[PDB]
């Protein structure tokens, strides 16, 4: 019916896609996802929002997903919409592996998903996916990479970026304290903790509100690991000591 | 034919009002409580009929999904029945392929996926129900919640429906990680009693327990004994 | 197989043998080939066991739904028509010869024959099956107009007994059913109860 | 005939807390040998292998499709598949084409990722599981493999004895088969190590 | 039947094919090219039923070129071989199967030279050397006798000539000339035809 | 299947959805292109380096085929879709015609694709305008521009996106046979035209060239700086 | 409490409080008929009694009825819009017949009520169509559970009752039946029919004539659904 | 293949051998041919092993869904109806010969479903290659309303006849007793045939096999 139609996929009089813009607005109200690229590898650091005392942690991670043997991603926005896209990413990666018998390059996987998102914004009459993603991976063409995709379907490679709450503040800080080409995994982790500490206003980084995953190459095989509670606590303790000494 | 445009869209502030309104229907629903014990899970809910005419045993609220999974809800009953049917089908499809009972987490993900489709598909409203799923897989109890939006969480103890905020506060003070199933049942009943607003009988509440033996719905005789104690 | 149906003033009489074969092996020697389509409508099944059972169930579902919609008992002609429509449409795939006999208020006892190919015709009496070829002369010689229910039962029992004797695909026991306004009376003849005809001695 | 078009032989055996899976290396089109390093045993996990025999094209297609499904399952479930579950997944895959099936008869061998219990099984070309506690064979020389395995197999064999028994069974079975042979590869799966060996075999 | 052959060396792949297109009993063409340039370092050699060879080879060529244009880098020989095998296997059980026997030769910057054998059933295999056609029954033994892994490209051409000469002496079909190409780290080089 | 008529006429005969798509193109980054005697040049005004963004993945100049390349101005996601469709068409034309496409042919294909989206059910017009440059088999350089409405034309020099009107006025006054006399002079003209719109200049511009029988070449940042210094 | 946004009073979508106003309006469409129906359950019998209004003598009273036979052992009384009721009765007949064909035994009353409720729930979730403005009450004898009485509604909610009612005077009948049920529940067949008739007469404030109501019963001895004749109704009316 | 079923006084006794052949060679020496349909219904399978497994599994799944929805125990007639209707739809291409038996609210019921979709409700049935041998024992010794022990002995003897008189049947005998308040699943009920003891030792001593290449991959 014409009357009840919302007309999601149409242009505004100013040449703007309102549903896309509103979806990006929903992204800003989600947890903070951080991604940093280093010579040794890549890491993803995210702020955990399900911090209730009665929640049980039984899953692999709250916001870190393994898309492939050598790739991973983090999400920000609608949790249910993120679950749909994570499944599509895993299907896309495996379809490429079946066809070519070689792991999908990271850029190709991001482009494939971003084509799905763009289609929803152009035709179909349905609301766009209100989720933004960060990808980390390794491939034989470009080595370690880090990508970010938005609901609009756009994407781009980054050396360090942040999505979610206080993304603008995190980006300005990473711009200040990122050493292009001279970063290591140890230094990247310290920077991630420092940025998360400042971006998570009204918090003290209790180590239950942050999940950190690192991607590295060991003996020719990609290794994706989620830092344990003890490791995160040690990182926070070191950051506290450094801040105290800086006085 | 049917409408092919989504009825749930993004507000200028960046929210899905229909999902928010769906959650409002859940909050107005009847109280439901779930507790994860050390060696089992207990689902309890308030089944209060409007008159003595209603047959208490006619329709149940704590329905089994498989030999080891249970389900309780808070919200609209008709929508609960739809999800109960889909959950049973998904459990059977998994068993056919893998010849093994579906793990509790996998069932929750599939059911949550169905809920997600209804909040994005065209010409349909979201489910006005929130589910509580209990299971026992790999010698371990499981408890999950599934919101109308298709998002699910793993809980040690939670409450839904009317007065759920107060119920959750009660659970936090009273819940202990090291609990036997019998102790958990007492706490679940007490949590319901905190906002029952009436006199509680085995015919006014429904209780289900999941443990190694599987999932079963406690008979009214058993509920009578627990209420007495 | 041997199925027979006779019509008398007031109702019909149905009969059949009780043999089902898979070559030269008798898979079932007490099979019941008289299927109640409705309260006062029966069908005698011959040919493929699977095809006849599937079609009989389909017609039973159709006729029952039809009867409920129209608050009246079904017509035997309607039962035959549904059988004809199915058998004619799927004549390539089906191998089933059906005799539809029953009683309804409008027309009384009726017998309809639906052989392979989907033909339908009403007859005073009908025979069919593998063994029916051996009693065409007997029924044509011994049939008389205006028989009674008792005479029809004896007529059907004698005809089946002869066919079962001379046919390797027919045997076991004779199952009889008489349908009238009062109801359905089912009978089974076995052992010495089956009519006997002495053999020669050269 | 279609099964013997390319030839091939696979056998799996059970020991004490260990399993062995063996296959021949020949790849040929009817009587002509094309390559003597063809892969038939594929790794489905740390201690889980599947050996496929039959049409070479179907051997590669089934292995690739199985890995496609197994990879998705592991990511979804966040756990390693159990040997029994893999057998069911293979059976479901094979039976999906009951009319026009894949011409291969997989045999699975591995240890359960939790208790490391030995497991072996076979499947028909349409997905009929068969779990045994002694051994399984599949290929053009099935009759020869049965004769050797039946007479040589013993219960509760150490990894060293297991390797000798399966190798002897494979060598003497292919030696009496024309379109199978040209080398034998044996994997011994233990709790903490995988030992892959290539045997000295007749190449005629 | 058309003839294909490929020899893989330490850092090169040598491929040759006949140049005959015969309808029933008359050679309609004496300079036919059976080699398809998949990319700057991959060659596909196709022989089989008329129409199937060109349609399958050209279809794969377009897809490989499209992958290069889309992603900015070319497919590896291994990826191209598996991609070709997937398409052939998928069409095998369909209503329009392709009856083509293939030889894929290519050079990879990291892995190095690669030669792949694929029959019309879509069974992929990697071999140091391979041949297709009825001549394969007659030249393969020669390759087995004289081939070594460390064979120089000069000795490879001599070994190729040995196989072609054997075809002239003992084969019944008239295959006067052959097309010869070599793939190395510098790309695809067209050598002089071996004619008789 | 959603089958509403997104684009419809309005009084005075205007397709507002098409007009709104053009407004999206105007809000896009500036792109320039000139047709030289033996070289075709494409320049794009980079929005910002951002100091942390991989410039390799944000390129606004793409190669449809060996002999054809294009630059766009509008929605980035829409441009990626049109680029993939054009690339597939180029390979298909190669397959069934055994020759490379012509710049006019692929421009016509893209133009038809955009027009079909403005007169179809359940979809909105594309929000990009593209400049397509290349060399035909005859060797004649070509430069075409396509609008979201599906119209296309052949240009000797044009600009699209933000500041298109100002850049086009600059190009009209300072385009001549002498200006395009040499390949280096042609490149400087593109840079000078871009500098008329982009403020910082030099750093915030991406430039690519395509010579006869040669693949697309992207000028390095050092090369752009040398040209910028020479212009100054 | 009564807030609204978008089209929530026009299509079946949630209101700011999550209320489904369209479903609520469908419930209120049941009273447009102006009739009331009552169903009671006894020890070994189930009875459904409904009003029978014949506006004019020109109408053929034999065709103006609200008791329908679904199967030989299941009967129903429909309240609400006539056209919607007839369509629902037709769907129930199809579902019962289909169940028997597929599973080989007669559909239980509760299962039939469930399927109709599931069909109704779809109309509430999908915005293309509107809910049916009718209510169905089903009665039958279960092989193990004895007499059964079930009620569906436009929202897709169903339940089993000892006694229930629908229509204009549903609330008054429920209060009347609740008082009666609180006492002993011996409820012989005569008592059940008398209880159903007296309830309807009391709430409607009228002394029924033999040709002003319809009565359908199922008994354990005679499970087949039966519609009492005018003479049989008169005998019950005279006794009470 | 010898699968047999008998209806005795209190319930049903199902029997089956344990042998599958691929051609004329014994593939599996111990196969479970008595499948589980529901807690009160079981089904013996004969014919194509994959078809019987898929058919019983699918119907068991559908019945379990049916039982959950209704809340009552499933009925043998419902299982029989589901099986025949699917088999008929496949026109006999699913080579599943089945002996369906269970005890429900209406008492014991024993069926026999054929691949083409024809069923027969009988007090005793047999299917498979050794079906005729089993039926000989049933026709010779069957009596109505037999005791449980007598019924078990009869079905065991019937399966034994097929084992020893059919080349497609052998190994152990399986039984399944279904009653109103009991279900005994005697998997190895009897073991008539056993492999002979090995008289000589052929153990391959270490080093008796020559190896060209070896590779060890330790696992964490
Ligand atoms: C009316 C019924 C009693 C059916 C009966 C008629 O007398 N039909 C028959 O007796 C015919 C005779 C045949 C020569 C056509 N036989 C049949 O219909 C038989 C009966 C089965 C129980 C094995 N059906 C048949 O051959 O197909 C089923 C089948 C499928 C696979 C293997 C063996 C048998
Ligand atoms: C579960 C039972 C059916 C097991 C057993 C009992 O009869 N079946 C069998 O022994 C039958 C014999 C056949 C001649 C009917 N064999 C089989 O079903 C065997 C599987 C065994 C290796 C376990 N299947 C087999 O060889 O497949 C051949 C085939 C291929 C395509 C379609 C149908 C059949």
């Amino acid at each position: 019916s014409r009357r009840y139609d919302s007309r999601t996929t149409i242009f505004s009089p100013e040449g703007r896609l309102y549903q896309v813009e509103y979806a990006m607005e929903a992204i800003g109200h989600a947890g903070t996802c951080l991604g940093i690229l280093a010579n040794d590898g890549v890491l993803l650091a995210a702020e955990r929002r399900n911090i209730h005392k009665l929640l049980d942690e039984v899953f692999f991670s709250e916001k870190i997903y393994k898309l492939n043997e050598d790739m991973a991603c983090s999400v920000a926005g609608i949790t249910s919409d993120a679950n749909v896209l994570t499944n599509e990413l895993r299907l896309i990666a495996q379809r490429y592996l079946l066809q070519y018998q070689e792991p999908i390059p990271c850029e190709q996987l991001v482009t494939a998903l971003c084509d799905i998102k763009q289609a929803y914004t152009q035709f179909g009459g349905k609301r766009p996916f209100g989720v933004s993603l960060l990808y980390i991976g390794w491939d034989k063409h470009y080595g370690f990479q880090l990508y970010q995709s938005d609901p609009s379907g756009n994407y781009g490679g980054w050396k360090a970026t942040c999505i979610g709450n206080n993304s603008a503040a995190a980006v300005s800080m990473l711009k200040q304290d990122y050493k292009e080409g001279e970063m290591t995994l140890k230094s990247a982790l310290a920077l991630a903790i420092k940025v998360l500490n400042k971006t998570m206003d009204v918090s003290k980084l209790s180590a239950e509100k942050v999940e950190i995953a690192t991607l590295t190459r060991e003996n020719g095989k990609t290794v994706i690991r989620v830092l344990k509670q003890k490791e995160v606590e040690q990182l926070i303790k070191k950051h506290e000591e450094e801040e105290a000494k800086a006085e | 034919r049917g409408y092919s445009f989504s009825l749930t869209t993004f507000s200028p502030s960046g929210k899905l009002v229909q999902i928010e309104y769906a959650l409002a229907a859940v909050a107005g629903g009847a109280p439901s409580v779930g507790i994860k014990a050390a060696n089992g899970v207990v689902l309890a809910t308030e089944k209060k009929q409007k008159s003595i005419l209603y047959d208490e045993r006619s329709v149940h609220k704590v329905e089994p999904i498989t030999k080891h999974i249970g389900l309780v809800y808070s919200g609209m009953g008709p929508d609960y029945r739809v999800l109960v049917h889909r959950a049973r089908k998904l459990a059977q499809q998994y068993y056919l392929v893998y010849q093994e009972p579906i793990p509790t987490a996998q069932l929750v993900q599939r059911v949550a996926s169905v809920m997600q489709e209804y909040t994005q598909s065209g010409g349909v409203r979201p489910f006005g129900v929130s589910l509580l799923i209990c299971g026992w897989n790999e010698g371990r109890p499981y408890l999950f919640q599934s919101d109308p939006s298709g998002a699910y969480f793993a809980w040690k103890a939670t409450a839904m429906g009317k007065n759920y905020v107060n119920g959750k506060t009660f659970l936090e003070k009273r819940y202990n990680e090291d609990l036997e199933l019998e102790d958990a049942i007492h706490t679940a009943i007490l949590t319901l009693k905190e906002s029952f607003e009436g006199q509680m009988t085995e015919d006014n509440i429904e209780v289900g327990i999941c443990n190694e033996a599987g999932f079963r719905r406690l008979t009214p005789t058993e509920v009578k004994d627990y209420l007495a104690a | 197989t041997t199925i027979m149906a006779v019509q008398f003033d007031g109702g019909v009489v149905l009969g059949a043998d009780s043999r089902t074969t898979t070559g030269s092996y008798i898979a079932n020697r007490v099979t019941d080939k008289l299927t109640p389509i409705h309260d006062r409508i029966f069908c005698c099944r011959s040919g493929s066991a699977a095809d006849t059972q599937a079609v009989a169930d389909a017609v039973t579902y159709q006729l029952g739904f039809h009867s409920i919609e129209l608050n009246e008992p079904p017509l035997v002609h309607t039962a035959a028509s549904l059988f004809k429509e199915m058998c004619y449409r799927y004549r390539e795939d089906l191998m089933a010869g059906i005799i539809i006999a029953g009683w309804d208020p409008q027309e009384g006892g009726q017998v309809y024959s639906v052989p392979m190919g989907g033909m339908m015709v009403r007859q005073s009496f009908a025979i069919g099956g593998s063994g029916s070829s051996y009693i065409y002369g007997y029924v044509d010689a011994t049939y008389r107009e205006g028989m009674t229910k008792e005479e029809c039962l004896q007529f059907t029992a004698n005809a089946l007994a002869l066919a079962m004797e001379r046919d390797g695909s027919s045997g076991g026991v004779i199952r009889l059913a008489a349908i009238a306004e009062s109801g359905v009376e089912r009978q089974v003849l076995l052992g010495d109860q089956i009519p006997k005809f002495a053999v020669a001695t050269l | 005939s279609i099964m013997s078009y390319n030839g091939g032989a696979v056998m799996a055996m059970k020991g004490k807390n260990c399993v062995a899976i063996a296959a021949d290396r020949r790849f040929g089109i009817q009587a002509q040998m094309v390559t003597t390093d063809f892969q038939k045993i594929f790794p489905m996990g740390d201690r889980l292998y599947i050996g496929l025999a039959g049409l070479a094209t179907d051997v590669q297609t089934v292995a690739q499709r199985l890995k496609f499904r197994l990879n998705l399952y592991e990511l979804k479930e966040g756990r390693q598949i159990k040997p029994y579950t893999l057998m069911s997944m293979v059976a479901n895959l094979l039976y999906e084409k009951r009319f026009g099936p894949y011409y291969t008869e997989p045999v699975i061998a591995g240890l359960d990722p939790k208790t490391f219990k030995p497991f072996i099984c076979s499947l028909d070309l349409i997905g009929c599981p068969m779990v045994t506690d002694d051994f399984v064979v599949s290929g053009t020389c099935a009759e020869q493999m049965y004769g050797m395995c039946e007479s040589l197999w013993e219960p509760n064999m150490d990894p060293d004895h297991l390797f000798e028994t399966i190798s002897q069974a494979m060598l003497n079975a292919v030696d009496r088969d024309a379109v199978s042979g040209m080398g034998v590869i044996v994997h011994i799966i233990e709790k903490d190590k995988i030992t892959t060996r290539t045997l000295k075999a007749r190449m005629d | 039947m058309e003839y294909l052959i490929g020899i893989q060396g330490p850092d090169y792949v040598l491929v040759a094919s006949d140049r005959v297109a015969a309808s029933n009993i008359v050679q309609m063409k004496d300079d036919h090219d059976k080699m398809f340039k998949m990319s700057e370092k991959i060659l596909l050699l196709c022989v089989g039923e008329a129409g199937d060879t060109v349609q399958f080879a050209e279809y794969i060529q377009k897809n490989v070129q499209l992958y290069k244009m889309r992603n900015g880098y070319e497919l590896s020989p291994t990826a191209a071989a598996n991609f070709t095998r997937r398409n052939l296997a998928d069409c095998l059980r369909s209503r329009t199967p392709y009856h083509v026997n293939l030889l894929l030769a290519g050079y990879d910057e990291h892995e190095g030279p690669a030669l792949y054998y694929m029959d019309y059933l879509a069974a992929l295999a990697k071999a140091p050397f391979a041949a297709h056609g009825y001549g394969a029954f007659l030249t393969l033994s020669i390759l087995d006798r004289y081939y070594t892994p460390t064979i120089s490209r000069e000795r490879a051409v001599e070994l190729l000539r040995k196989c072609l000469e054997e075809l002239q002496k003992r084969f019944i079909l008239n295959l006067p000339t052959f097309s010869v190409r070599i793939i190395d780290k510098n790309g695809i080089h067209d050598l002089d035809n071996i004619s008789f | 299947s959603y089958d509403r008529a997104i684009t419809v006429f309005s009084p005075d005969g205007h397709l507002f959805q098409v007009e709104y798509a053009q407004e999206a193109v105007k809000k896009g980054s500036t792109a320039v292109g000139v047709r030289g005697r033996d070289i075709v040049v494409l320049g794009v005004e980079k929005k910002s380096v951002a100091k942390l963004q991989d410039e390799r993945t944000v390129r606004k100049i793409c190669a449809l085929d060996d002999n054809v390349c294009m630059a766009f101005a509008g929605l980035t996601a829409d441009a990626r879709i049109v680029i993939n469709r054009a690339r597939v068409e180029c390979q298909s034309h190669r397959l069934t015609v055994e020759d490379p496409v012509t710049v006019e042919y692929i421009t016509r294909y893209i133009a038809s694709l955009k027009q079909r989206y403005t007169q179809s059910n359940g979809r909105r017009p594309f929000g990009i305008s593209a400049l397509i440059v290349g060399f035909d088999f005859d060797g004649t350089p070509r430069l075409y521009q396509t609008d979201p409405s599906g119209t296309y034309h052949a240009w000797k020099a044009n600009a699209i996106g933000r500041g298109a009107k100002s850049v086009r006025e600059f190009l009209e006054k300072n385009y001549t046979d002498e200006a395009i006399e040499t390949d280096d002079l042609t490149i400087k003209l593109v840079i000078k035209a871009l500098l008329e719109v982009v403020q910082s200049g030099g750093k915030n511009i991406e430039l690519a060239v395509m010579r006869r029988d040669q693949s697309l070449k992207i000028l390095n940042p050092e090369e752009i700086e040398k040209y910028v210094a020479e212009i100054e | 409490r009564g807030s609204s946004a978008g089209f929530d009073r026009h299509i079946t979508i949630f209101s700011p409080e999550g209320r489904l106003y369209q479903v609520e309006y469908a419930f209120k469409a049941i009273n447009q008929g102006g009739l009331t129906s009552v169903a009671v359950r006894g020890k070994d019998c189930a009875v459904i009694v409904t009003q029978k209004k014949v506006p004019d003598k020109l109408l053929d009273s034999s065709t103006v009825t609200h008791l329908f036979k679904i199967t030989e052992n299941i009967g129903c009384v429909m309240t609400g819009m006539t056209a919607d009721s007839r369509s629902q009765v037709q769907r129930a007949r199809y579902e019962a017949a289909n169940w028997k064909y597929k599973y080989g035994y007669e559909i239980p009353v509760d299962m039939l009520c469930k399927r109709i409720a599931d069909i109704s729930q779809v109309y509430t979730q999908n915005a293309e169509m509107r809910p049916l403005g009718c209510c169905m009450i089903l009665i039958g004898i279960d092989e193990e559970q004895g007499p059964q009485v079930y009620k569906c509604d436009p929202a897709g909610y169903y339940c089993g009752f000892k006694a229930t009612a629908a229509g204009v005077k549903q609330t008054e009948s429920t209060s009347f039946l609740e008082k009666k049920v609180k006492k002993k529940f011996d409820w012989t067949f005569e008592q059940t029919v008398e209880t159903a008739i007296t309830c309807l007469s009391t709430v409607l404030s009228i002394d029924f004539k033999p040709s002003e109501i319809e009565v359908g019963v199922v008994t354990v001895e005679n499970p087949k659904f039966r519609i009492l004749t005018e003479a049989e109704i008169d005998a019950h009316l005279v006794a009470l | 293949t010898t699968i047999a079923g008998v209806v005795y006084k209190d319930g049903i006794v199902l029997g089956a051998d344990t042998r599958a052949t691929e051609g004329m060679v014994v593939a599996d020496k111990n196969c479970s041919k008595i499948h589980f349909i529901s807690p009160n219904i079981y089904c013996c399978g004969a014919g194509t092993a994959a078809d019987t497994d898929m058919t019983t599994q699918l119907i068991s799944s559908n019945l379990e869904l049916h039982s959950l929805s209704t809340g009552r125990l499933p009925r043998v007639v419902t299982a029989n109806r589901m099986l025949k209707q699917m088999l008929f739809r496949y026109q006999g291409y699913i080579g599943a010969a089945l002996v369906l038996g269970g005890v429900d609210v209406t008492g014991p019921h024993l069926y026999s479903i054929y691949p083409h979709g024809s069923t027969d409700k009988l007090p005793y049935v047999t299917m498979g290659s050794g079906s005729l041998a089993a039926m000989a024992v049933f026709e010779d010794k069957f009596r109505p309303d037999m005791e449980e022990e007598e019924a078990k002995n009869l079905v065991s003897e019937a399966i034994a006849a097929g084992i020893f008189n059919d080349l497609g049947s052998g190994s152990n005998i399986d039984l399944c007793v279904i009653s109103k308040n009991k279900l005994d699943f005697l998997r190895p009920y009897t073991v008539p045939n056993k492999k002979g003891t090995r008289l000589g030792r052929y153990r391959c001593e270490k080093g008796t096999t020559a190896v060209l290449t070896e590779k060890i991959t330790p696992l964490e």
